[PDB]
């Protein structure tokens, strides 16, 4: 439900890009949050933060008064965050704000009362800004509620470990996640754990098949939080690519073997076993000529491989071999022979299909893990922290 | 008494003004016991005659008691007027633009979005199918409340999704170059639902008498209800 | 001013939306690439004949 | 071509465990082809959504099958 | 109107950035088109060495 709320008049991604001039504006304002149901209700107000020096501008009262309509509501929801910066258009009551001095230069500088725009450059008891309760009470405030279904809380705005929660909250994607492994076994590897991670380059094949897996990711310039990747290195430790597979639901990465460098101290080559060990799925970019037996990567997880066998004139076998208990959930009579140029669609997705099944099976063997489905860890996250604010409430009475 | 009340509540110094919230509730609250009452917000932050005075007289218990709270709702944190006056440049955004308004318990939330209509003045106007898409993110939600209107232009800050929308095919160099050179769900814009549901949607609620109720957009009655 | 204040919030809006394509759209000029891809297999095809 | 039609008549096809995996399966490769089902009409989509909203009861499917 | 006039200049400045940017990014491609190049010139010396 909260997806189709979401979705059902908009195409937005489920991440807000604050903007300069909303940070610059936002900085060290005034916060709160609320559960209001199960979503995080957060809404900050500005202080100011030396704004003359964005307008490039009584000297000491137009721009205080200009600011503290702006603020920003940032909804949390299982399914993402939505955020709108915002400015009031009620302006500053001339009978009831401070009554040292009232100018009209406000109204003088309409135009650039909501002076905040998407681009911009900003720099070559007495606490100032409005209350984010008044955005709040305007917006959600009404008699008779639903006594403990629907009535607010506000977020113990006081103690670190509730806006330590929301960061939680925050760092649980709105997306579901999978980190893929990705294989080249080459002539007699067909059982060398050692060799198959010791390569550094596949069949010409393999690299066009490597090309279709999604994007060719720089790992340098990708942020973490917001590209999905599964753990390599941004620093250049595991390769200055990868391929990634991206998707308003999910973010898929690829950790492929070939991509990530051999150095000579790496001995086991636990650079790039501590990536493709620790993952449910891995593509075995079959070319040993030879059947590939599951578990051959002897580390734990790796409960399904998608087997890849490419065969003569252009074409390839898909395949899964999967572990005894998983073989409930996937479906290892799969011999699906697709073409070279749609083999990197079809194994993906293949891997994808396992993954997910391979995340469930992992919930079922480790219950208090965070939950594969990314929207309902975020959904038990919000869930979880509404009945912790109401014990710490109650043993507070 | 509710007049008093109101000048002292929006005029007291605003440090002291939430500390009256509780002392103010309970004491209409009280009033109301002697014929889900309490709604303190500070935890968030013939015979026939006399049987319709009754009944009458409880209702405007009511009524006194719900505009108290939404006069003490509206100020107990700030000073602003109970007027909203939409700005130049809100103006330039949400003219034209697409509205729907729901009554929200006993408020009306109406959100207006930007169809690229001060865009395609800006302009002078392929272009034209995408000036919409140049401002989508712009709106206003506006709160018509027993104590006044509440309002804020808003500009969504989440980019369109690079997968499911078209923004990889926007025409920008000829948008940009054209607005500079510039001088002086097939309705464009998004729907003005969008905000609402981000921001009022609750997958559950404890009465249906919670849940927002559209006031029908094609009808001339409620539109003049609202005006 | 206000045609200024006008221009200045639209190209604000042009200038994300080009910020968003840059840090999201693919590359250009694609046939350079698939035509090294039809030599390179027909070449393998060829000396994976002999 | 055989789309419109073809998800209509998979609707037609009970919810059943050895069919969940294999409708879900070409739902969500149909999902990520976009070229393909970019005419389709109001009752393609209906379609779509009824083959697979039988599929999200834990009550009956798999816990992998209603994640899917 | 002065600081519009700033602001304009400046974000004019970042658009022709962005708009020069987007004029070349083909560029993106040539890091997967080394990893065919280094696979297709491993595969044609396997080959003839064989």
């Amino acid at each position: 439900l909260d997806m189709m709320a979401r979705y059902v008049f908009s195409n937005f991604t489920a991440v807000p890009k604050r903007s300069p001039v909303g940070e610059f504006l936002l900085a060290g304002g005034r916060t709160k949050t609320w559960l209001v149901g199960n979503k995080l209700v957060t809404v900050t107000t500005s202080v100011g933060t030396g704004t003359r020096s964005l307008l490039g501008l009584n000297l000491a009262a137009y721009v205080p008064l200009l600011t503290q309509g702006w603020a920003e509501i940032l909804v949390r929801r299982p399914t993402g965050n939505t955020s709108w910066l915002m400015s009031l258009e009620n302006p500053l009551s001339p009978f009831s704000s401070d009554i040292n001095n009232m100018p009209l230069q406000e109204l003088s500088n309409a135009l650039m009362a909501a002076e905040r725009f998407k681009e911009h450059r900003d720099t070559a008891e007495k606490v100032p800004g409005i209350n984010p309760s008044f955005v709040f009470l305007q917006l959600y405030h009404s008699p008779f509620f639903g006594d403990e279904s629907n009535k607010p809380i506000l977020l113990p705005n006081e103690s670190q470990s509730f806006e330590r929660s929301v960061q939680l909250l925050d760092q649980i994607p709105s997306y579901d996640t999978h980190k893929i492994a990705v294989l080249y076994v080459g002539e007699g590897q067909s059982n060398s754990e050692l060799a198959i991670l010791s390569n550094e380059h596949g069949s010409y094949r393999y690299t066009e098949f490597l090309t279709g897996l999604g994007r060719l990711i720089e790992l340098k310039d990708c942020q973490p939080d917001k590209v999905y990747l599964g753990g390599l290195d941004v620093c250049g430790e595991d390769g200055q690519f990868t391929y990634c597979w991206h998707d308003d639901i999910m973010q898929a990465v690829f950790h492929i073997a070939t991509l990530m460098p051999t150095k000579d101290v790496d001995k086991h080559r636990c650079d790039k076993k501590r990536h493709l060990g620790n993952d449910f799925v891995s593509i075995v970019y079959n070319d040993s000529g030879e059947d590939f037996k599951l578990g051959t990567i002897k580390g734990q997880f790796n409960f399904v491989h998608v087997i890849v066998t490419p065969l003569d004139y252009e074409c390839n076998l898909v395949s899964l071999q999967c572990r005894k208990d998983m073989e409930g959930l996937v479906d290892t009579s799969v011999a699906k022979i697709v073409s070279d140029r749609n083999l990197p669609f079809v194994a993906r997705q293949m891997a994808l299909h396992a993954n997910m099944a391979s995340q469930v099976h992992h919930s079922r063997s480790n219950p208090t893990d965070i939950y594969p489905s990314k929207w309902i860890a975020r959904l038990r996250h919000i869930k979880r922290l509404r009945q912790r604010i109401c014990e710490e409430a109650a043993y507070s009475n | 008494a509710h007049h008093v009340i109101a000048m002292w509540f929006i005029r007291c110094r605003l440090p002291f003004r939430k500390d009256f919230v509780p002392f103010i509730t309970k004491g209409l609250r009280s009033n109301v016991l002697l014929s889900p009452e309490k709604d303190s917000f500070r935890a968030r932050s013939d015979e026939n005659s006399v049987a319709q005075a009754d009944d009458s007289l409880k209702n405007l218990h009511l009524e006194l008691t719900e505009t108290c709270l939404d006069m003490m709702a509206r100020y107990v944190f700030s000073n602003f007027t109970a007027v909203p006056k939409r700005s130049p440049v809100g103006e330039f955004l949400l003219a034209g633009g697409r509205t729907k308004t729901w009554l929200v318990g006993n408020k009306l939330v109406t959100v207006t979005t930007s169809v690229g209509t001060g865009t395609r003045s800006l302009l002078g106007l392929n272009l034209a199918a995408y000036v919409p898409l140049l401002t989508q993110g712009w709106a206003e939600i506006l709160v018509r409340r027993p104590t006044g209107n509440t309002s804020w232009l808003m500009s969504l800050e989440n980019p369109l999704s690079p997968f499911s929308s078209d923004i990889n095919n926007m025409p920008l160099q000829e948008l940009s170059n054209a607005l500079m050179a510039a001088e002086r769900e097939k309705v464009p814009g998004i729907n003005p639902s969008f905000v609402f549901l981000q921001l009022y949607h609750s997958p559950f609620f404890g009465d249906e008498s919670n849940k927002p109720i559209l006031l029908p957009n094609e009808s001339q009655s409620f539109e003049r209800s609202v005006q | 001013m206000e045609f200024l204040n006008r221009q200045l919030l639209v190209l604000g809006e042009v200038n994300e939306l080009y910020l968003e394509q840059l840090q999201n759209k693919h590359s250009d000029t694609t046939k350079e690439v698939e035509m090294m891809k039809a030599a390179y297999r027909k070449e393998l095809e060829k000396n994976r004949s002999h | 071509k055989a789309l419109p039609v073809l998800v209509v008549k998979l609707t037609h096809i009970s919810a059943t465990a050895s069919m969940a995996v294999p409708l879900l399966e070409f739902l969500s490769t149909l999902a990520r082809l976009p070229h393909l089902y970019r005419n389709f009409a109001a009752e393609q989509y209906a379609s779509v959504f009824a083959i697979s909203l039988p599929y999200t009861n834990p009550s009956k499917f798999n816990q992998y099958i209603v994640c899917l």
